[PDB]
C-alpha cells in the first residue's frame, strides 16, 4: 500500500560532481528506509541501510539522509565505478515493501547530435514475409530523444544501447512494422526523428523509384 | 567466498507449474532470513515472497494464492515453488538474504536467475565512409552476440537490445562502419544450433 | 448467516473532529446538528446518531 | 561604531543543499565573530562562536569560516530544524557590540501564484465613517509580493503569514483604510497587486458595497 | 535543567519607570557574566546593557544615560531598571549569559520578554468554492489566537498578524474557505474579557 517517489528517472553528471538522490514517501515512514545499487550488468548490492547507517565495504564518498517522508541520497565524489542506477525502498510495513521507480546516474557531456541515418530492408527480407523499415540515430548524448514512423509522410518498439564510454553517448535504433512485402506498396516511408540541437525531421522518407 | 546459487529459471507454458532453487554458501544459513525479489526487463526490483527463521512465509498480493516458498535447514537449499503463471510474471528474480536486525533490508544478494512465461518456441532468425546494418527477424533469447564478416568483424560492430514480437519471438538491429571512398553481416544463434548469415552494401 | 441482517452492526460517520487512535465512543443518543437538535430527540435535520 | 553587513535578508533552497551565509564586517575584526540561530518561534540560540570553535551539541553539519573582514557560515545538509533566521555579531569592539540584519532560510520549491481575490467588509464597519477594503494573496511561493492602493483607480500597512509547513507558500492581507468622509467622498477602489507570474495586475477595481 | 527565567515584560506610559527582572538556575551564576539584548519587532538583535562578574556595568550609545542594570551575587536574581522610556524603545528584550573565555559571546538564553511603551489602552475590537473571512479593527496585544467555530472547523483557515493603528491599537484579519458550488469567526479577545463574533454567510 506504501509508495514510494524517487528522483527524476535520470540524473547527469561528471566525474566528481556531487549528486543528491531524492526519494519521498507517501507517508511518514521513520527511518525505516533503505537504498541499493544495481548496475545493469551484474547483481544489486545495497549502500545504506535504515537510511543513516552506511554498508561495509561502501566508500566514504556516499551517504545518507533524510527521515520520515523525504529522503536523500547525497554522493560526494562521483567515480568512475559510482554511475549505476539506484533504488530507496520502504521498511515501515514489512509485508508490503516497495521500491522506487529507479534513478539512472549517467556521465554529463556536451549536447552530441546523432549521425541520422537510414537503410532500407534487403531483398531476403522482400523474399521473406512481412518487412520492415528501420531509422538509425548513432553517438548522440541527449538519450531523451524518441523516434516515431509515419506512413507516406504500424510502428515497433526502438531499441537503444548502454553509454559507450568512447564518446559518452547513446545509440538508438527505430524500426517500422508492415505486411508482407509492404515495401513495394507505397512509394514514401516516412521516420520521424527529434533531437535536441538538431533540426528533427519529422518525416525522414526514401525516393523510390 | 559467500554468494548464493541460482538454477531452474527458463522458458514455461503459461499457468504450468514451475520450481525455482537457491543455495547459500559462505555463512550460517539457519539464522537468517530470506527473501524473494523479482525485476522485469526495463522495471526496477519487485518483492515477491520471504521467509523467516521460524519457517513463517509471506507473499505479495499479486503473488499470495499461487507461489508457496520453501526452505531447508540441511544443505542451504531455498526453493520457491510457482504455479499458475501469466505473462505478465515474466522477470529476473534475485535471491537474497535478509540481514541481521529489525527491519528488512537485502544485505546480500545473489547471481539472480531469468524467468520468462510464454508459448512460443525457438525459432530460426533470418539476416536481412558509410555506416549499414543488417535487420534480424524471428530471433530468441540467445546466449551470444552478433558479428561481421563471416564473424571476423567485431569491434565496429554495435548490437541493440531485443525487441519482443507478437509470435513470441524477438529482433535485431545490428549496424556497423564500412569504408566507402559490403561485409557478411553473420547472426549465431546458440539455442537454434544453426547460423545465418546476409550482406548490405553502402 | 443472516439474510435479514439490518442491525446487530453499526459504525458511525460523524464527529472528524479529532479522533485521538484508540478512543471509542458509545454515546449515539443526540448530537448538535441543523439549526435546532430537535430538542433532544431523533428526527429530521437532527440524523446526528450513527 | 563597527558595522555588520550580512547575506541578503532571504535565502531560498531545499532540504540537503548547501548554504553559505556570508557576513562581512567593517574593518578587520580579527576572529571576534560568532554565529546564532533564531527561530521566530522561540528564543535565539549560538552555533559558531569565535567563527572556528562549533558549540557543543550543535550537529556537525554547520560550520564556520572567514575571518577579519569577511565571515561565511557553511552549510552542508539543510534539514527541517535548520529552516531558522541567523545572526552575526562582532566581539572585537565588546561595548560597542553591533549585530547582523539577518538572513531568513526558506525551503525552494515552484514559483506559486497567489490567489488573488478581494471581499468587502459587513456593513458594522460601514455604519462608521472609517470603512476599509481589504485585498487577499494567499498561497504564493515567494514573499517579495508588493502590494499598494489606488483611490479612484488610503494604503495601510499588509500582514503576511509564516511559511506553510506542507505547502511552503506565503499567504498575504493587504488592507485599504478610509479616513474620516473618504468612505463616503470617493466610491471606485482600486487594489494593486505586482507579483512574479501575474500579468502586470497593476490596478484591479472595486466598487463600495 | 539549566535555564534563565524572566519577568517584568509590559505596557508602561512614555518616560515611567520601569523594572525587568531575570532568573537563573542550573549554574554557579555568581562567576559568570549577564547581558541584555533586546529585538525590535520586525528588527533583529541589539545589545542593551550587561554587567560583569566584579559588579561593573556598561550600556550602549542610545543605552546609557536612562537604563539602570543591576544584578545580586545571591538568589540568581538579575534586575534591569529603566527610566525615561519612549515609543522607539518598543522591543523584545532577552535574558543572556556570558560563557567563559576572552570574547562576548551568548551561550545561554532566557525565555525573553516583551516591552511596549505607548500612551493607548485596551480597547474592545469590532468584527465585520469561496474563500472570505472576517475584518477586526481597534485591536490590542493578545495572548490566544483567532479561531473559526471555536477551532472545531477543519476546513482552511488562516490568521495574518496584526497591524499598527494611529491611536496605539491593532487590526487583525483572517480568512476561511466555504463552499459556494457560513461559519462564524470567534474572536475571544482576552485582555477585554468580551468576545465578539461574526458570520460571513453568502
Amino acid at each position: 500500500d506504501i509508495q514510494m517517489t524517487q528522483s527524476p528517472s535520470s540524473l547527469s553528471a561528471s566525474l566528481g560532481d556531487r549528486v543528491t538522490i531524492t526519494c519521498r514517501a507517501s507517508q511518514t515512514i521513520g527511518r525505516f528506509l533503505n537504498w541499493y545499487q544495481q548496475k545493469p550488468g551484474k547483481a544489486p548490492k545495497l549502500l545504506i541501510y535504515g537510511a543513516s547507517s552506511l554498508q561495509i565495504g561502501v566508500p566514504s564518498r556516499f551517504s545518507g539522509s533524510g527521515s520520515g517522508t523525504d529522503f536523500t541520497l547525497t554522493i560526494s565524489s562521483l567515480q568512475p565505478e559510482d554511475f549505476a542506477t539506484y533504488y530507496c525502498q520502504q521498511s515501515y510495513s514489512m509485508p508490503p515493501v516497495t521500491f522506487g521507480q529507479g534513478t539512472r546516474l549517467e556521465i554529463k557531456r556536451t549536447v552530441a547530435a546523432p549521425s541520422v541515418f537510414i537503410f532500407p530492408p534487403s531483398d531476403e527480407q522482400l523474399k521473406s514475409g512481412t518487412a520492415s523499415v528501420v531509422c538509425l540515430l548513432n553517438n548522440f548524448y541527449p538519450r531523451e530523444a524518441k523516434v516515431q514512423w509515419k506512413v507516406d509522410n504500424g510502428n515497433s518498439q526502438e531499441s537503444v544501447t548502454e553509454q559507450d564510454s568512447k564518446d559518452s553517448t547513446y545509440s538508438l535504433s527505430s524500426t517500422l512494422t508492415l505486411s508482407k512485402a509492404d515495401y513495394e506498396k507505397h512509394k514514401v516511408y516516412a521516420c520521424e526523428v527529434t533531437h535536441q540541437g538538431l533540426s528533427s525531421p519529422v518525416t525522414k522518407s526514401f525516393n523510390r523509384g | 567466498e559467500v554468494q548464493l546459487a541460482e538454477s531452474g529459471g527458463g522458458l514455461v507454458q503459461p499457468g504450468g507449474s514451475l520450481r525455482l532453487s537457491c543455495a547459500a554458501s559462505g555463512f550460517t544459513f539457519s539464522t537468517y532470513d530470506m527473501h524473494w525479489v523479482r525485476q522485469v526487463t526495463g522495471n526496477g526490483l519487485e518483492w515477491v515472497s520471504t521467509i523467516g527463521t521460524g519457517g513463517d512465509t509471506y507473499y505479495s498480493d499479486s503473488v499470495k494464492g499461487r507461489f508457496t516458498v520453501s526452505r531447508e535447514n540441511a544443505k542451504n537449499a531455498l526453493f520457491l515453488q510457482i504455479n499458475g503463471l501469466r505473462a505478465g510474471d515474466t522477470a529476473v528474480y534475485y535471491c537474497a538474504r535478509g540481514g541481521s536486525g529489525q527491519f528488512w533490508y537485502f544485505d546480500l544478494w545473489g547471481r539472480g536467475t531469468l524467468v520468462t512465461v510464454s508459448s512460443a518456441s525457438t525459432k530460426g532468425p533470418s539476416v536481412f565512409t558509410a555506416a549499414l546494418g543488417c535487420l534480424v527477424k524471428d530471433y530468441f533469447p540467445e546466449p551470444v552476440t552478433v558479428s561481421w564478416n563471416s564473424g571476423a568483424l567485431t569491434s565496429g560492430v554495435h548490437t541493440f537490445p531485443a525487441v519482443l514480437q507478437s509470435s513470441g519471438l524477438y529482433s535485431l538491429s545490428s549496424v556497423v562502419t564500412v569504408p566507402s571512398s559490403t561485409y557478411i553481416c553473420n547472426v549465431n544463434h546458440k539455442p537454434s544450433n544453426t547460423k545465418v548469415d546476409k550482406r548490405v552494401e553502402p | 448467516s443472516k439474510p435479514s441482517g439490518n442491525y446487530n452492526y453499526l459504525y458511525r460517520l460523524l464527529r472528524k473532529s479529532k479522533l485521538k487512535p484508540f478512543e471509542r465512543d458509545i454515546s449515539t443518543e443526540i448530537y448538535q446538528a441543523g439549526n435546532k437538535p430537535c430538542n433532544g430527540v431523533a428526527g429530521p435535520n437532527c440524523y446526528s446518531p450513527l
